[PDB]
């Protein structure tokens, strides 16, 4: 409902049996995490929709 | 003579002239009517206007030959400020037409008969990093105030940017503000060299336009725009 | 000569000047008629204005040459206070025209005839650890009132932060008040380098 800040890092808590893969594009790394992480975007990560 | 003066037979008296107080920010703008040596013991000629100031006397009465014009007000600059002379007075004492002089901060001066400023009292040109400024010289070969003494030609420009507290001299002309356009990594500008021709893609750190570029617009076949708009991630937005 | 006084056949007594009572929080703003020299012993030209404090005379009365222009309050200075100077005495005794000069706290100071506050009694930047400020050196190389004496040069910005009991100098200018942003672990900004762009 209310409107997220676009200054922040954004943060998308995995839970322990999802996964999410995020596309560093800056570096052209990608890299798949899972777990109790949250996983934090840097500034061009992008997630896997 | 101070006190009660008893004019003679042959003298008729018309009025009572008061003497000007002269303060560091006033002085006297007047003219001469007849050649004659004022008490500063400088011969005047007629029609030569000059300036009295607290230098000469604290409290000095137009004489019966000078005719004032009128106070002049002091033209004091700031560390900040600057201001561009029309007409100076040169070392001769003469005014300098059509010439202009530029007078750096904090010179509290006075505006000699005959000198103008151009618009007043105006700001310098303080810069910072992401700052800059495209100039144009005027005249040839100015090679003055350069860091590296560097001589630009008449009518060609340059780029000064960066922690400068910049004055535009009597040649330059400053033609635009310009401000660096900050680019991180994986992104950046079209610029186009217009003094080879060519265009480039600067990708990197915060570029800032050089004295012969000017951002080139890429225009994009028709029908392509619509799918760098529309297809941000075609991996999840493929339904439609 | 106190007492009733008889004027002579050739004076005409036009009126009784009153002398004006000076507190330490006043002093006499006066301008000189004539050339003169006063009762401290130094003496005035035409035009030139002065101040009479209580260091010189309890009460003075203003002279049949000097003219009141008014009294003059005191400009006081706390210790969290700070004042611009417009156009500051030099140690000549005239004006420094152009040019302004800072007073730090606890100063009580009279205004010179020709000064002028910039904007009045200004409060000094006190920082906290979190909070800070974002400067811009009007001029060049201050390298003056800082710990590393860095000296910045005109129109670069700089950043002073921390438990700082800071008063901006004539030549710096205060851009915006700058705010740390708590932030724990796992939370973040994404700052902007704009010196490199990245």
């Amino acid at each position: 409902l209310a409107p997220r800040n676009k200054t922040r890092v954004v943060s998308y808590r995995v839970p322990h049996n999802a996964a999410v893969q995020v596309y560093d594009y800056r570096e052209k790394r990608a890299r798949v995490v899972f777990g109790p992480e949250l996983v934090s975007l840097g500034p061009e990560e992008q997630f896997t929709v | 003579t101070v006190g009660a003066y008893l004019p003679a037979v042959f003298e008729e008296v018309l009025d009572l002239v008061d003497a000007v107080i002269l303060t560091e920010k006033t002085a006297l703008h007047l003219r001469a009517r007849r050649n004659f040596r004022d008490f500063r013991g400088v011969s005047r000629r007629t029609g030569e206007e000059w300036l009295v100031t607290v230098q000469d006397t604290e409290a000095h009465v137009p004489d019966v030959h000078e005719e004032v014009l009128g106070v002049v007000p002091i033209t004091t600059l700031g560390p900040h400020n600057y201001c561009v002379i029309l007409d100076p007075v040169g070392p001769d004492g003469k005014n300098q037409l059509g010439q202009k002089r530029v007078v750096k901060g904090e010179k509290s001066f006075f505006l000699q008969p005959g000198e103008q400023l151009e618009q007043g009292i105006q700001d310098v040109y303080v810069l910072s990093e992401q700052q800059g400024l495209l100039l144009r010289a005027l005249q040839p070969l100015e090679e003055g105030e350069d860091e590296e003494k560097v001589s630009h030609q008449a009518g060609d420009h340059w780029l000064i940017r960066g922690p400068l507290e910049y004055v535009p001299s009597a040649k330059v002309e400053v033609v635009e503000e310009r401000q660096a356009i900050p680019l991180d990594e994986n992104e950046g500008i079209y610029v186009q060299d217009v003094k080879t021709g060519k265009v480039r893609a600067v990708i990197g750190s915060t570029y800032m336009l050089t004295q012969d570029e000017v951002l080139w617009e890429k225009e994009l076949p028709p029908g392509v725009e619509e799918l760098l708009n529309k297809g941000q991630d075609p991996l999840a937005d493929r339904g439609e």
